[PDB]
């Protein structure tokens, strides 16, 4: 049972959970009403855990694309905005958050991922993935490296899978053909293979992950990473002469991110949706708000129509929206969480070496059609 | 001699209450149960689950079948010690394990005929059971039961075993391969969550008993429960018009 | 297994009569070393229960249910639940049994009333006759054999096997 | 045509009754005449050693005898006949082999064989009367080589095989080899004059025809491997194995372990295992106890030459070493089916795999552990040990004589020359 007269707000770990306490502390200010802020491990697994049984937060802060899975099992209350609050946020941010028809999961921001470069080691980024061996082969000389980011995460390996073809489900006549999945084609392939030969030549190491690659970059050890905004943020600490650029291109062709909308959803159990909602739209998704969430971790492209004229200040957000650009708004339908999975297994098994690529693929359409089928 | 002036006193005792209280016991039994909470839409599918998987797990939990009704849950052994202060109704000397043939058959016989019971509908048959070993190359009986069994085999020629005079002893061995230990699961033994101990009672009388309780189930198992209700209105209801929902034996009928 | 979860039930949703359940037998190859034959073998594939005892039956039938709420995540387990969920544990035999009977000949099989499915020397039919059941059917389909049963008697209706034939290949 | 004497099958229970056989309007009768089996049924193989006894028995129900039992051994042109149950005996298993059969309702043909041969290598098959009409069982018999499973020695030392074969043998071409990592086996040295030159001057081959075996003396390097000794061609696989090892272990001349590969028993008797052995070994631990069945749980440790006992073994066990003929007993008292599992009888710390692995179960009820058959002459003493368990342990249990009018005791409770043995438990 959820304890009536307060809010509990789950939320990442990388991302501004101690703005948002600062936020809860204004709420808390102004109403009585005290909001506890929680970044557990896993979240987006313990939640329909908890949720189903009737326990968990108030509100979940995550990307869109779980949302769904969590409308099909009775988790999410459905939201109520009025017109005028509808009229604040962009309309593609509440396309993004339809699911059967009824809104769910108050938008909160717009992320995509971007090449981040150093100026001092590289002050010419690469324009395409085919030049970045050659180029590990000089820094290796000078006891650097050219790219390390997250292995073990299939988000940041997918703009390379993405780019000469290969997608998470084919949408045709009005709907998404669940059955027909393509995670084994030859785009998906040509890009595993590509991932596959950079690690075979030793150019990264497949063990590679979050906290290794941002430590690694903010020593000055590698020259490139690839992350959103959440990493601006202490690379922020590491006075490191950064740039945030475009994703390099792939058989000439350019990569295509996964668009994530970052937003809020009200579990179905919680005795406190109308204090929620409160929160939710008249402090936290407003300038002061959102600044404050963004001075302690950077959202991107929030979804407030009034805070894009500070959003042009910020090159760095151009860049993100070029890379928002040149990508796609993840869909929702419940099944993105086992194909999340199925290609998290796809890499991990082509990256160690276990498997080859076309094993690996081979088994996650297995596992896509056995589940539908 | 006394016996008569206890058994007089048994009689009194029975005729007072003849059927309501132990009838209000097992409805009071069943009220309390089922009311802790009522999904009324959850439903169990085979997609999410595996049928592998679930005789994996089945095969994992122990024990699989519950040997004995939970003492704790339902006061079933306050009945049994109710009257019951040591009294040994196997009169010959306790452990009646590991100590062979010599088992007179009127060893039993003096004190359960005095008890004045139920008519002997009782079979009053026990399955002794004995796996001498694991692995399956032994003599399929004890030795002792096993000569005679022989020597009698010999006088009927042992031709054919199937054409057995009596179906009972051929069914029940069947029926029962187990002894009082299901699977000698490593923590089938060590458990302390039961916080109820049957104080030792005998498993041979306790499985007489159950399997007689069997016979009440076998002959309960009815098409419908309610013959003689079912025609003037039948509805679906989660409501009991009998809070017992079952009838015993016949009483003038 | 959700599509055809969502159209299991959709056959029971427009149904003119009261169906118990439904339950969707699919096929399978598995190779035989011995033989050599590529066996064709009904199991369970889907199923969608719609419905409408002794202390310890139902103390078995509640651990097993708790044990399911317990892998997922105490009402009793009426003898139709309890059917429906054994039933996940059969594997047939093409030709076998009264699913492989439908789907070798390529016909509708209706048993109607107690005394045909006592009498039709099913084993499936027998127990689901125990277990309170009136009416089971069989039609073969494309892929595999769709098995309705009900606690109701019911007769012959062409109408049922043209929504089976229509939603589903 | 006819024949003169009838045919003894007329003994068995025959029921005269009216019409219908399901209803037991029928008298009983038993016809005094004699008895009656067949042959159906068998142990589908059986491996045996040399020197030791080999039981066979055939499962028996009821149209023969008058229709002989014949064990015979299938090559060529319908196979020659070894034993009947007429007194037909072949003259090259005289006094060798001995059926017996038995009747009616404990049915079963007996073979026993003293000392088995490869001149019996192959198919065997016992039957009922007339051999060309299909009426039959078969029963592949393995045979020879017994040998020193384990061996060591010491890196400056002499070590000797022992390597039984038979009179197919007797004029042959033996076979000392060393295994290598594929089946082809190089040999080392062969009775045919040929002689590796990594072995000249450090090793010696020598047939003994009369007890049956080839010794092989190695006076300078065996290497430590796997080794191998057989008859010629050692592909068809007539072979034995020696594990030799001298890689930190140290240990005289030849021990051994060629004991019964077989017992059999039921609780009424107990057992007593005799085990072989050599010089160096005398000194070492030694132990029985039974493995256990899974793969990851290890071996345990029962008796041993230095007091430790089992638990449940404490008072019903005895080990008993014998130095100077390197033999040692083990006497367990009470068997009871908790005891048939496969045995192990090690000679070093469990582990270390120099053992012989023992099968000892029965299903029966005589029990008997005794030197079966013995011998003495007019004038002499004799002796022999006879047993008994823990149930019947209460009662005297004194050697008696096989067959009597009436029960007696060969030897009194009163010991004037020798005294019984009775260990008791």
């Amino acid at each position: 049972k959820i304890e009536e007269g307060k809010l509990v707000i789950w939320i990442n770990g990388d991302k501004g959970y101690n703005g948002l306490a600062e936020v809860g502390k204004k709420f808390e200010k102004d109403t009585g009403i005290k909001v506890t802020v929680e970044h557990p491990d896993k979240l987006e697994e313990k939640f329909p855990q908890v949720a189903a049984t009737g326990d968990g937060p108030d509100i979940i802060f995550w990307a869109h694309d779980r949302f769904g899975g969590y409308a099909q099992s009775g988790l999410l209350a459905e939201i109520t905005p009025d017109k005028a609050f509808q009229d604040k946020l962009y309309p593609f941010t509440w396309d993004a958050v339809r699911y059967n028809g009824k809104l769910i999961a108050y938008p909160i921001a717009v992320e995509a991922l971007s090449l981040i470069y150093n100026k001092d080691l590289l002050p010419n980024p690469p324009k395409t993935w085919e030049e970045i061996p050659a180029l590990d082969k000089e820094l290796k000389a000078k006891g650097k490296s050219a790219l390390m980011f997250n292995l073990q995460e299939p988000y940041f390996t997918w703009p390379l899978i993405a780019a000469d073809g290969g997608y998470a489900f084919k949408y045709e006549n009005g709907k998404y053909d669940i059955k027909d999945v393509g995670v084994d084609n030859a785009g998906a392939k040509a890009g595993l293979t590509f991932l596959v030969d950079l690690i075979k030549n030793k150019h990264m190491n497949a063990d590679t992950d979050y906290s290794i690659a941002e430590a690694a970059f903010n020593k000055g050890e590698t020259a490139m990473t690839i992350n959103g905004p959440w990493a601006w943020s202490n690379i922020d600490t590491s006075k490191v002469n950064y740039g945030v650029t475009v994703l390099p291109t792939f058989k000439g062709q350019p990569s295509k991110p996964f668009v994530g909308v970052l937003s809020a959803g009200i579990n179905a159990a919680s005795p406190n949706k109308e204090l929620a909602k409160e929160f939710l739209e008249n402090y936290l998704l407003t300038d002061e708000g959102l600044e404050a969430v963004n001075k302690d971790k950077p959202l991107g492209a929030v979804a407030l129509k009034s805070y894009e004229e500070e959003l042009a200040k910020d090159p760095r957000i151009a860049a993100t929206m070029e890379n928002a650009q040149k990508g796609e708004i993840m869909p929702n339908i419940p099944q993105m969480s086992a194909f999340w999975y199925a290609v998290r297994t796809a890499v991990i098994n082509a990256a160690s070496g276990r498997q080859t690529v076309d094993e690996a693929l081979k088994d996650a359409q297995t596992n896509n059609a056995a589940a539908e089928f | 001699m006394s016996s008569s002036m206890e058994c007089s006193e048994f009689v009194g005792s029975r005729r007072f209450t003849g059927k309501k209280p132990s009838f209000s016991q097992t409805c009071s039994r069943l009220s309390q149960y089922l009311k802790e909470n009522g999904s009324f839409g959850d439903l169990s599918l085979g997609m999410a689950c595996k049928p592998d998987v679930n005789g994996t797990l089945g095969n994992s939990r122990q024990p699989t079948t519950t040997m004995s009704l939970f003492p704790c849950e339902a006061s079933n052994m306050d009945s049994m010690v109710q009257d019951v202060k040591p009294t040994n109704l196997f009169p010959r000397q306790p452990s009646f394990s590991s100590s062979s043939s010599s088992l007179p058959k009127e060893d039993v016989l003096k004190m359960t005929q005095t008890t004045r019971s139920v008519k002997p509908e009782s079979q009053t048959a026990p399955l002794t059971i004995f796996y001498a070993g694991q692995v399956i190359v032994f003599n399929d009986f004890s030795a002792e039961k096993a000569k005679e069994v022989i020597n009698l085999a010999s006088k009927g020629t042992a031709n054919s075993l199937a054409k057995n005079q009596t179906d009972i002893r051929s069914n029940i061995a069947t029926i029962a391969n187990q002894v009082p230990h299901p699977r000698k699961t490593t923590t089938q033994e060590p458990i302390q969550s039961s916080p109820t101990p049957l104080t030792e009672l005998p498993i041979a009388r306790r499985a007489s008993l159950h399997r007689f309780l069997e016979k009440r189930k076998d002959r309960v198992t009815s098409k419908a429960p309610y013959q003689l209700c079912d025609p003037a209105k039948a509805s679906s209801n989660p409501q009991t018009t009998g809070n017992m929902s079952w009838l015993g034996l016949a009483a003038e009928i | 297994e959700d599509t055809l979860q969502q159209r299991l039930q959709a056959l029971i949703e427009s149904a003119g009569e009261n169906w118990t359940y439904a339950i969707f037998w699919q096929i399978s190859h598995d190779f035989d070393s011995s033989t050599g034959d590529n066996t064709v073998i009904l199991g369970w594939g889907d199923g969608y229960y719609k419905g409408e005892t002794n202390t310890a039956e139902q103390e078995h039938r509640k651990r097993v249910i708790r044990e399911l709420n317990s892998l997922i995540s105490d009402e009793e387990v009426t003898d139709t639940e309890w059917f429906f969920l054994v039933s996940m544990t059969q594997s047939f035999v093409n030709g076998v049994g009264l699913p492989g009977e439908s789907f070798l000949n390529s016909r509708v099989i209706w048993l109607s009333g107690s005394g045909a499915l006592t009498g039709s020397g099913c084993e499936r039919a027998g127990q689901g006759q125990i277990y309170g059941l009136k009416t089971m059917v069989c039609i073969a389909t494309q892929n595999g054999v769709v098995e309705l049963g009900s606690s109701e008697v019911i007769s012959q209706s062409s109408d049922l096997m043209h929504k089976v034939n229509n939603l589903f290949n | 045509m006819d024949d003169d004497n009838g045919l003894e099958l007329s003994l068995g229970l025959s029921c005269g009754g009216s019409t219908g056989k399901a209803k037991g309007n029928n008298n009983n009768n038993a016809g005094s005449s004699s008895e009656n089996y067949r042959a159906e049924g068998g142990d589908r193989s059986a491996k045996v050693i040399d020197d030791f006894k080999n039981f066979l028995h055939p499962t028996s129900q009821r149209p023969a005898e008058p229709s002989s039992g014949s064990q015979r051994s299938d090559s060529g042109q319908q196979p020659p006949q070894n034993f009947f149950n007429d007194l037909s005996k072949a003259p090259t298993t005289e006094a060798e082999a001995s059926t017996k059969p038995l009747w009616v309702e404990d049915e079963s043909r007996k073979e026993a064989g003293n000392k088995r041969k490869f001149g019996f290598p192959g198919m065997n098959d016992d039957k009922k009367k007339e051999k060309d009409s299909s009426h039959v069982d078969m029963h592949e018999k393995k045979t020879k080589a017994s040998h020193v499973s384990t061996a060591t020695d010491e890196g400056s030392t002499a070590e000797n095989e022992d390597v039984a074969e038979s009179e197919v043998g007797g004029g042959s071409s033996s076979n000392h080899a060393k295994e290598v990592v594929r089946p082809p086996t190089d040999t080392n040295i062969v009775d045919n004059l040929t002689g590796q030159r990594r072995s000249n001057h450090g090793g010696s081959g020598t047939e003994e025809f009369t007890m049956r075996n080839m010794s092989y003396t190695v006076p300078f390097t065996v290497h430590p491997q796997n080794v191998v000794t057989s008859m010629p061609y050692s592909l068809p696989t007539k072979e034995s194995g020696q594990h030799a090892a001298a890689t930190s272990l140290l240990q005289p001349n030849a021990n051994a372990g060629n004991l019964p590969i077989m017992f059999g028993y039921s609780p009424v008797q107990l057992p007593m295992l005799d085990k072989d052995g050599s010089g160096g070994i005398v000194a070492l631990s030694q132990s029985p106890f039974a493995g256990r069945v899974p793969s990851n749980s290890a071996t345990a440790k029962g008796e041993g030459k230095q007091p430790v006992a089992e638990e449940g073994s404490s008072e019903d066990a005895s080990e008993r070493p014998t130095g100077d003929n390197s033999n040692l007993n083990t006497a367990f008292s009470f068997d009871f089916s908790a005891i048939k599992p496969g045995m192990a009888a090690d000679v070093k710390f469990g582990g270390s795999g120099a053992r012989p692995n023992l099968p000892w179960v029965s299903t029966t009820g005589s029990g008997p552990h005794g030197r079966t058959i013995s011998g003495v002459t007019y004038r002499y003493n004799a002796n022999q040990i006879k047993i008994v368990c823990a149930c019947h342990g209460s009662h005297m249990s004194p050697e008696e004589f096989v067959r009597h009018a009436s029960e007696e005791y060969v030897s009194p409770e009163s010991s004037m020359g020798m005294t019984a043995a009775s260990a008791h438990t």
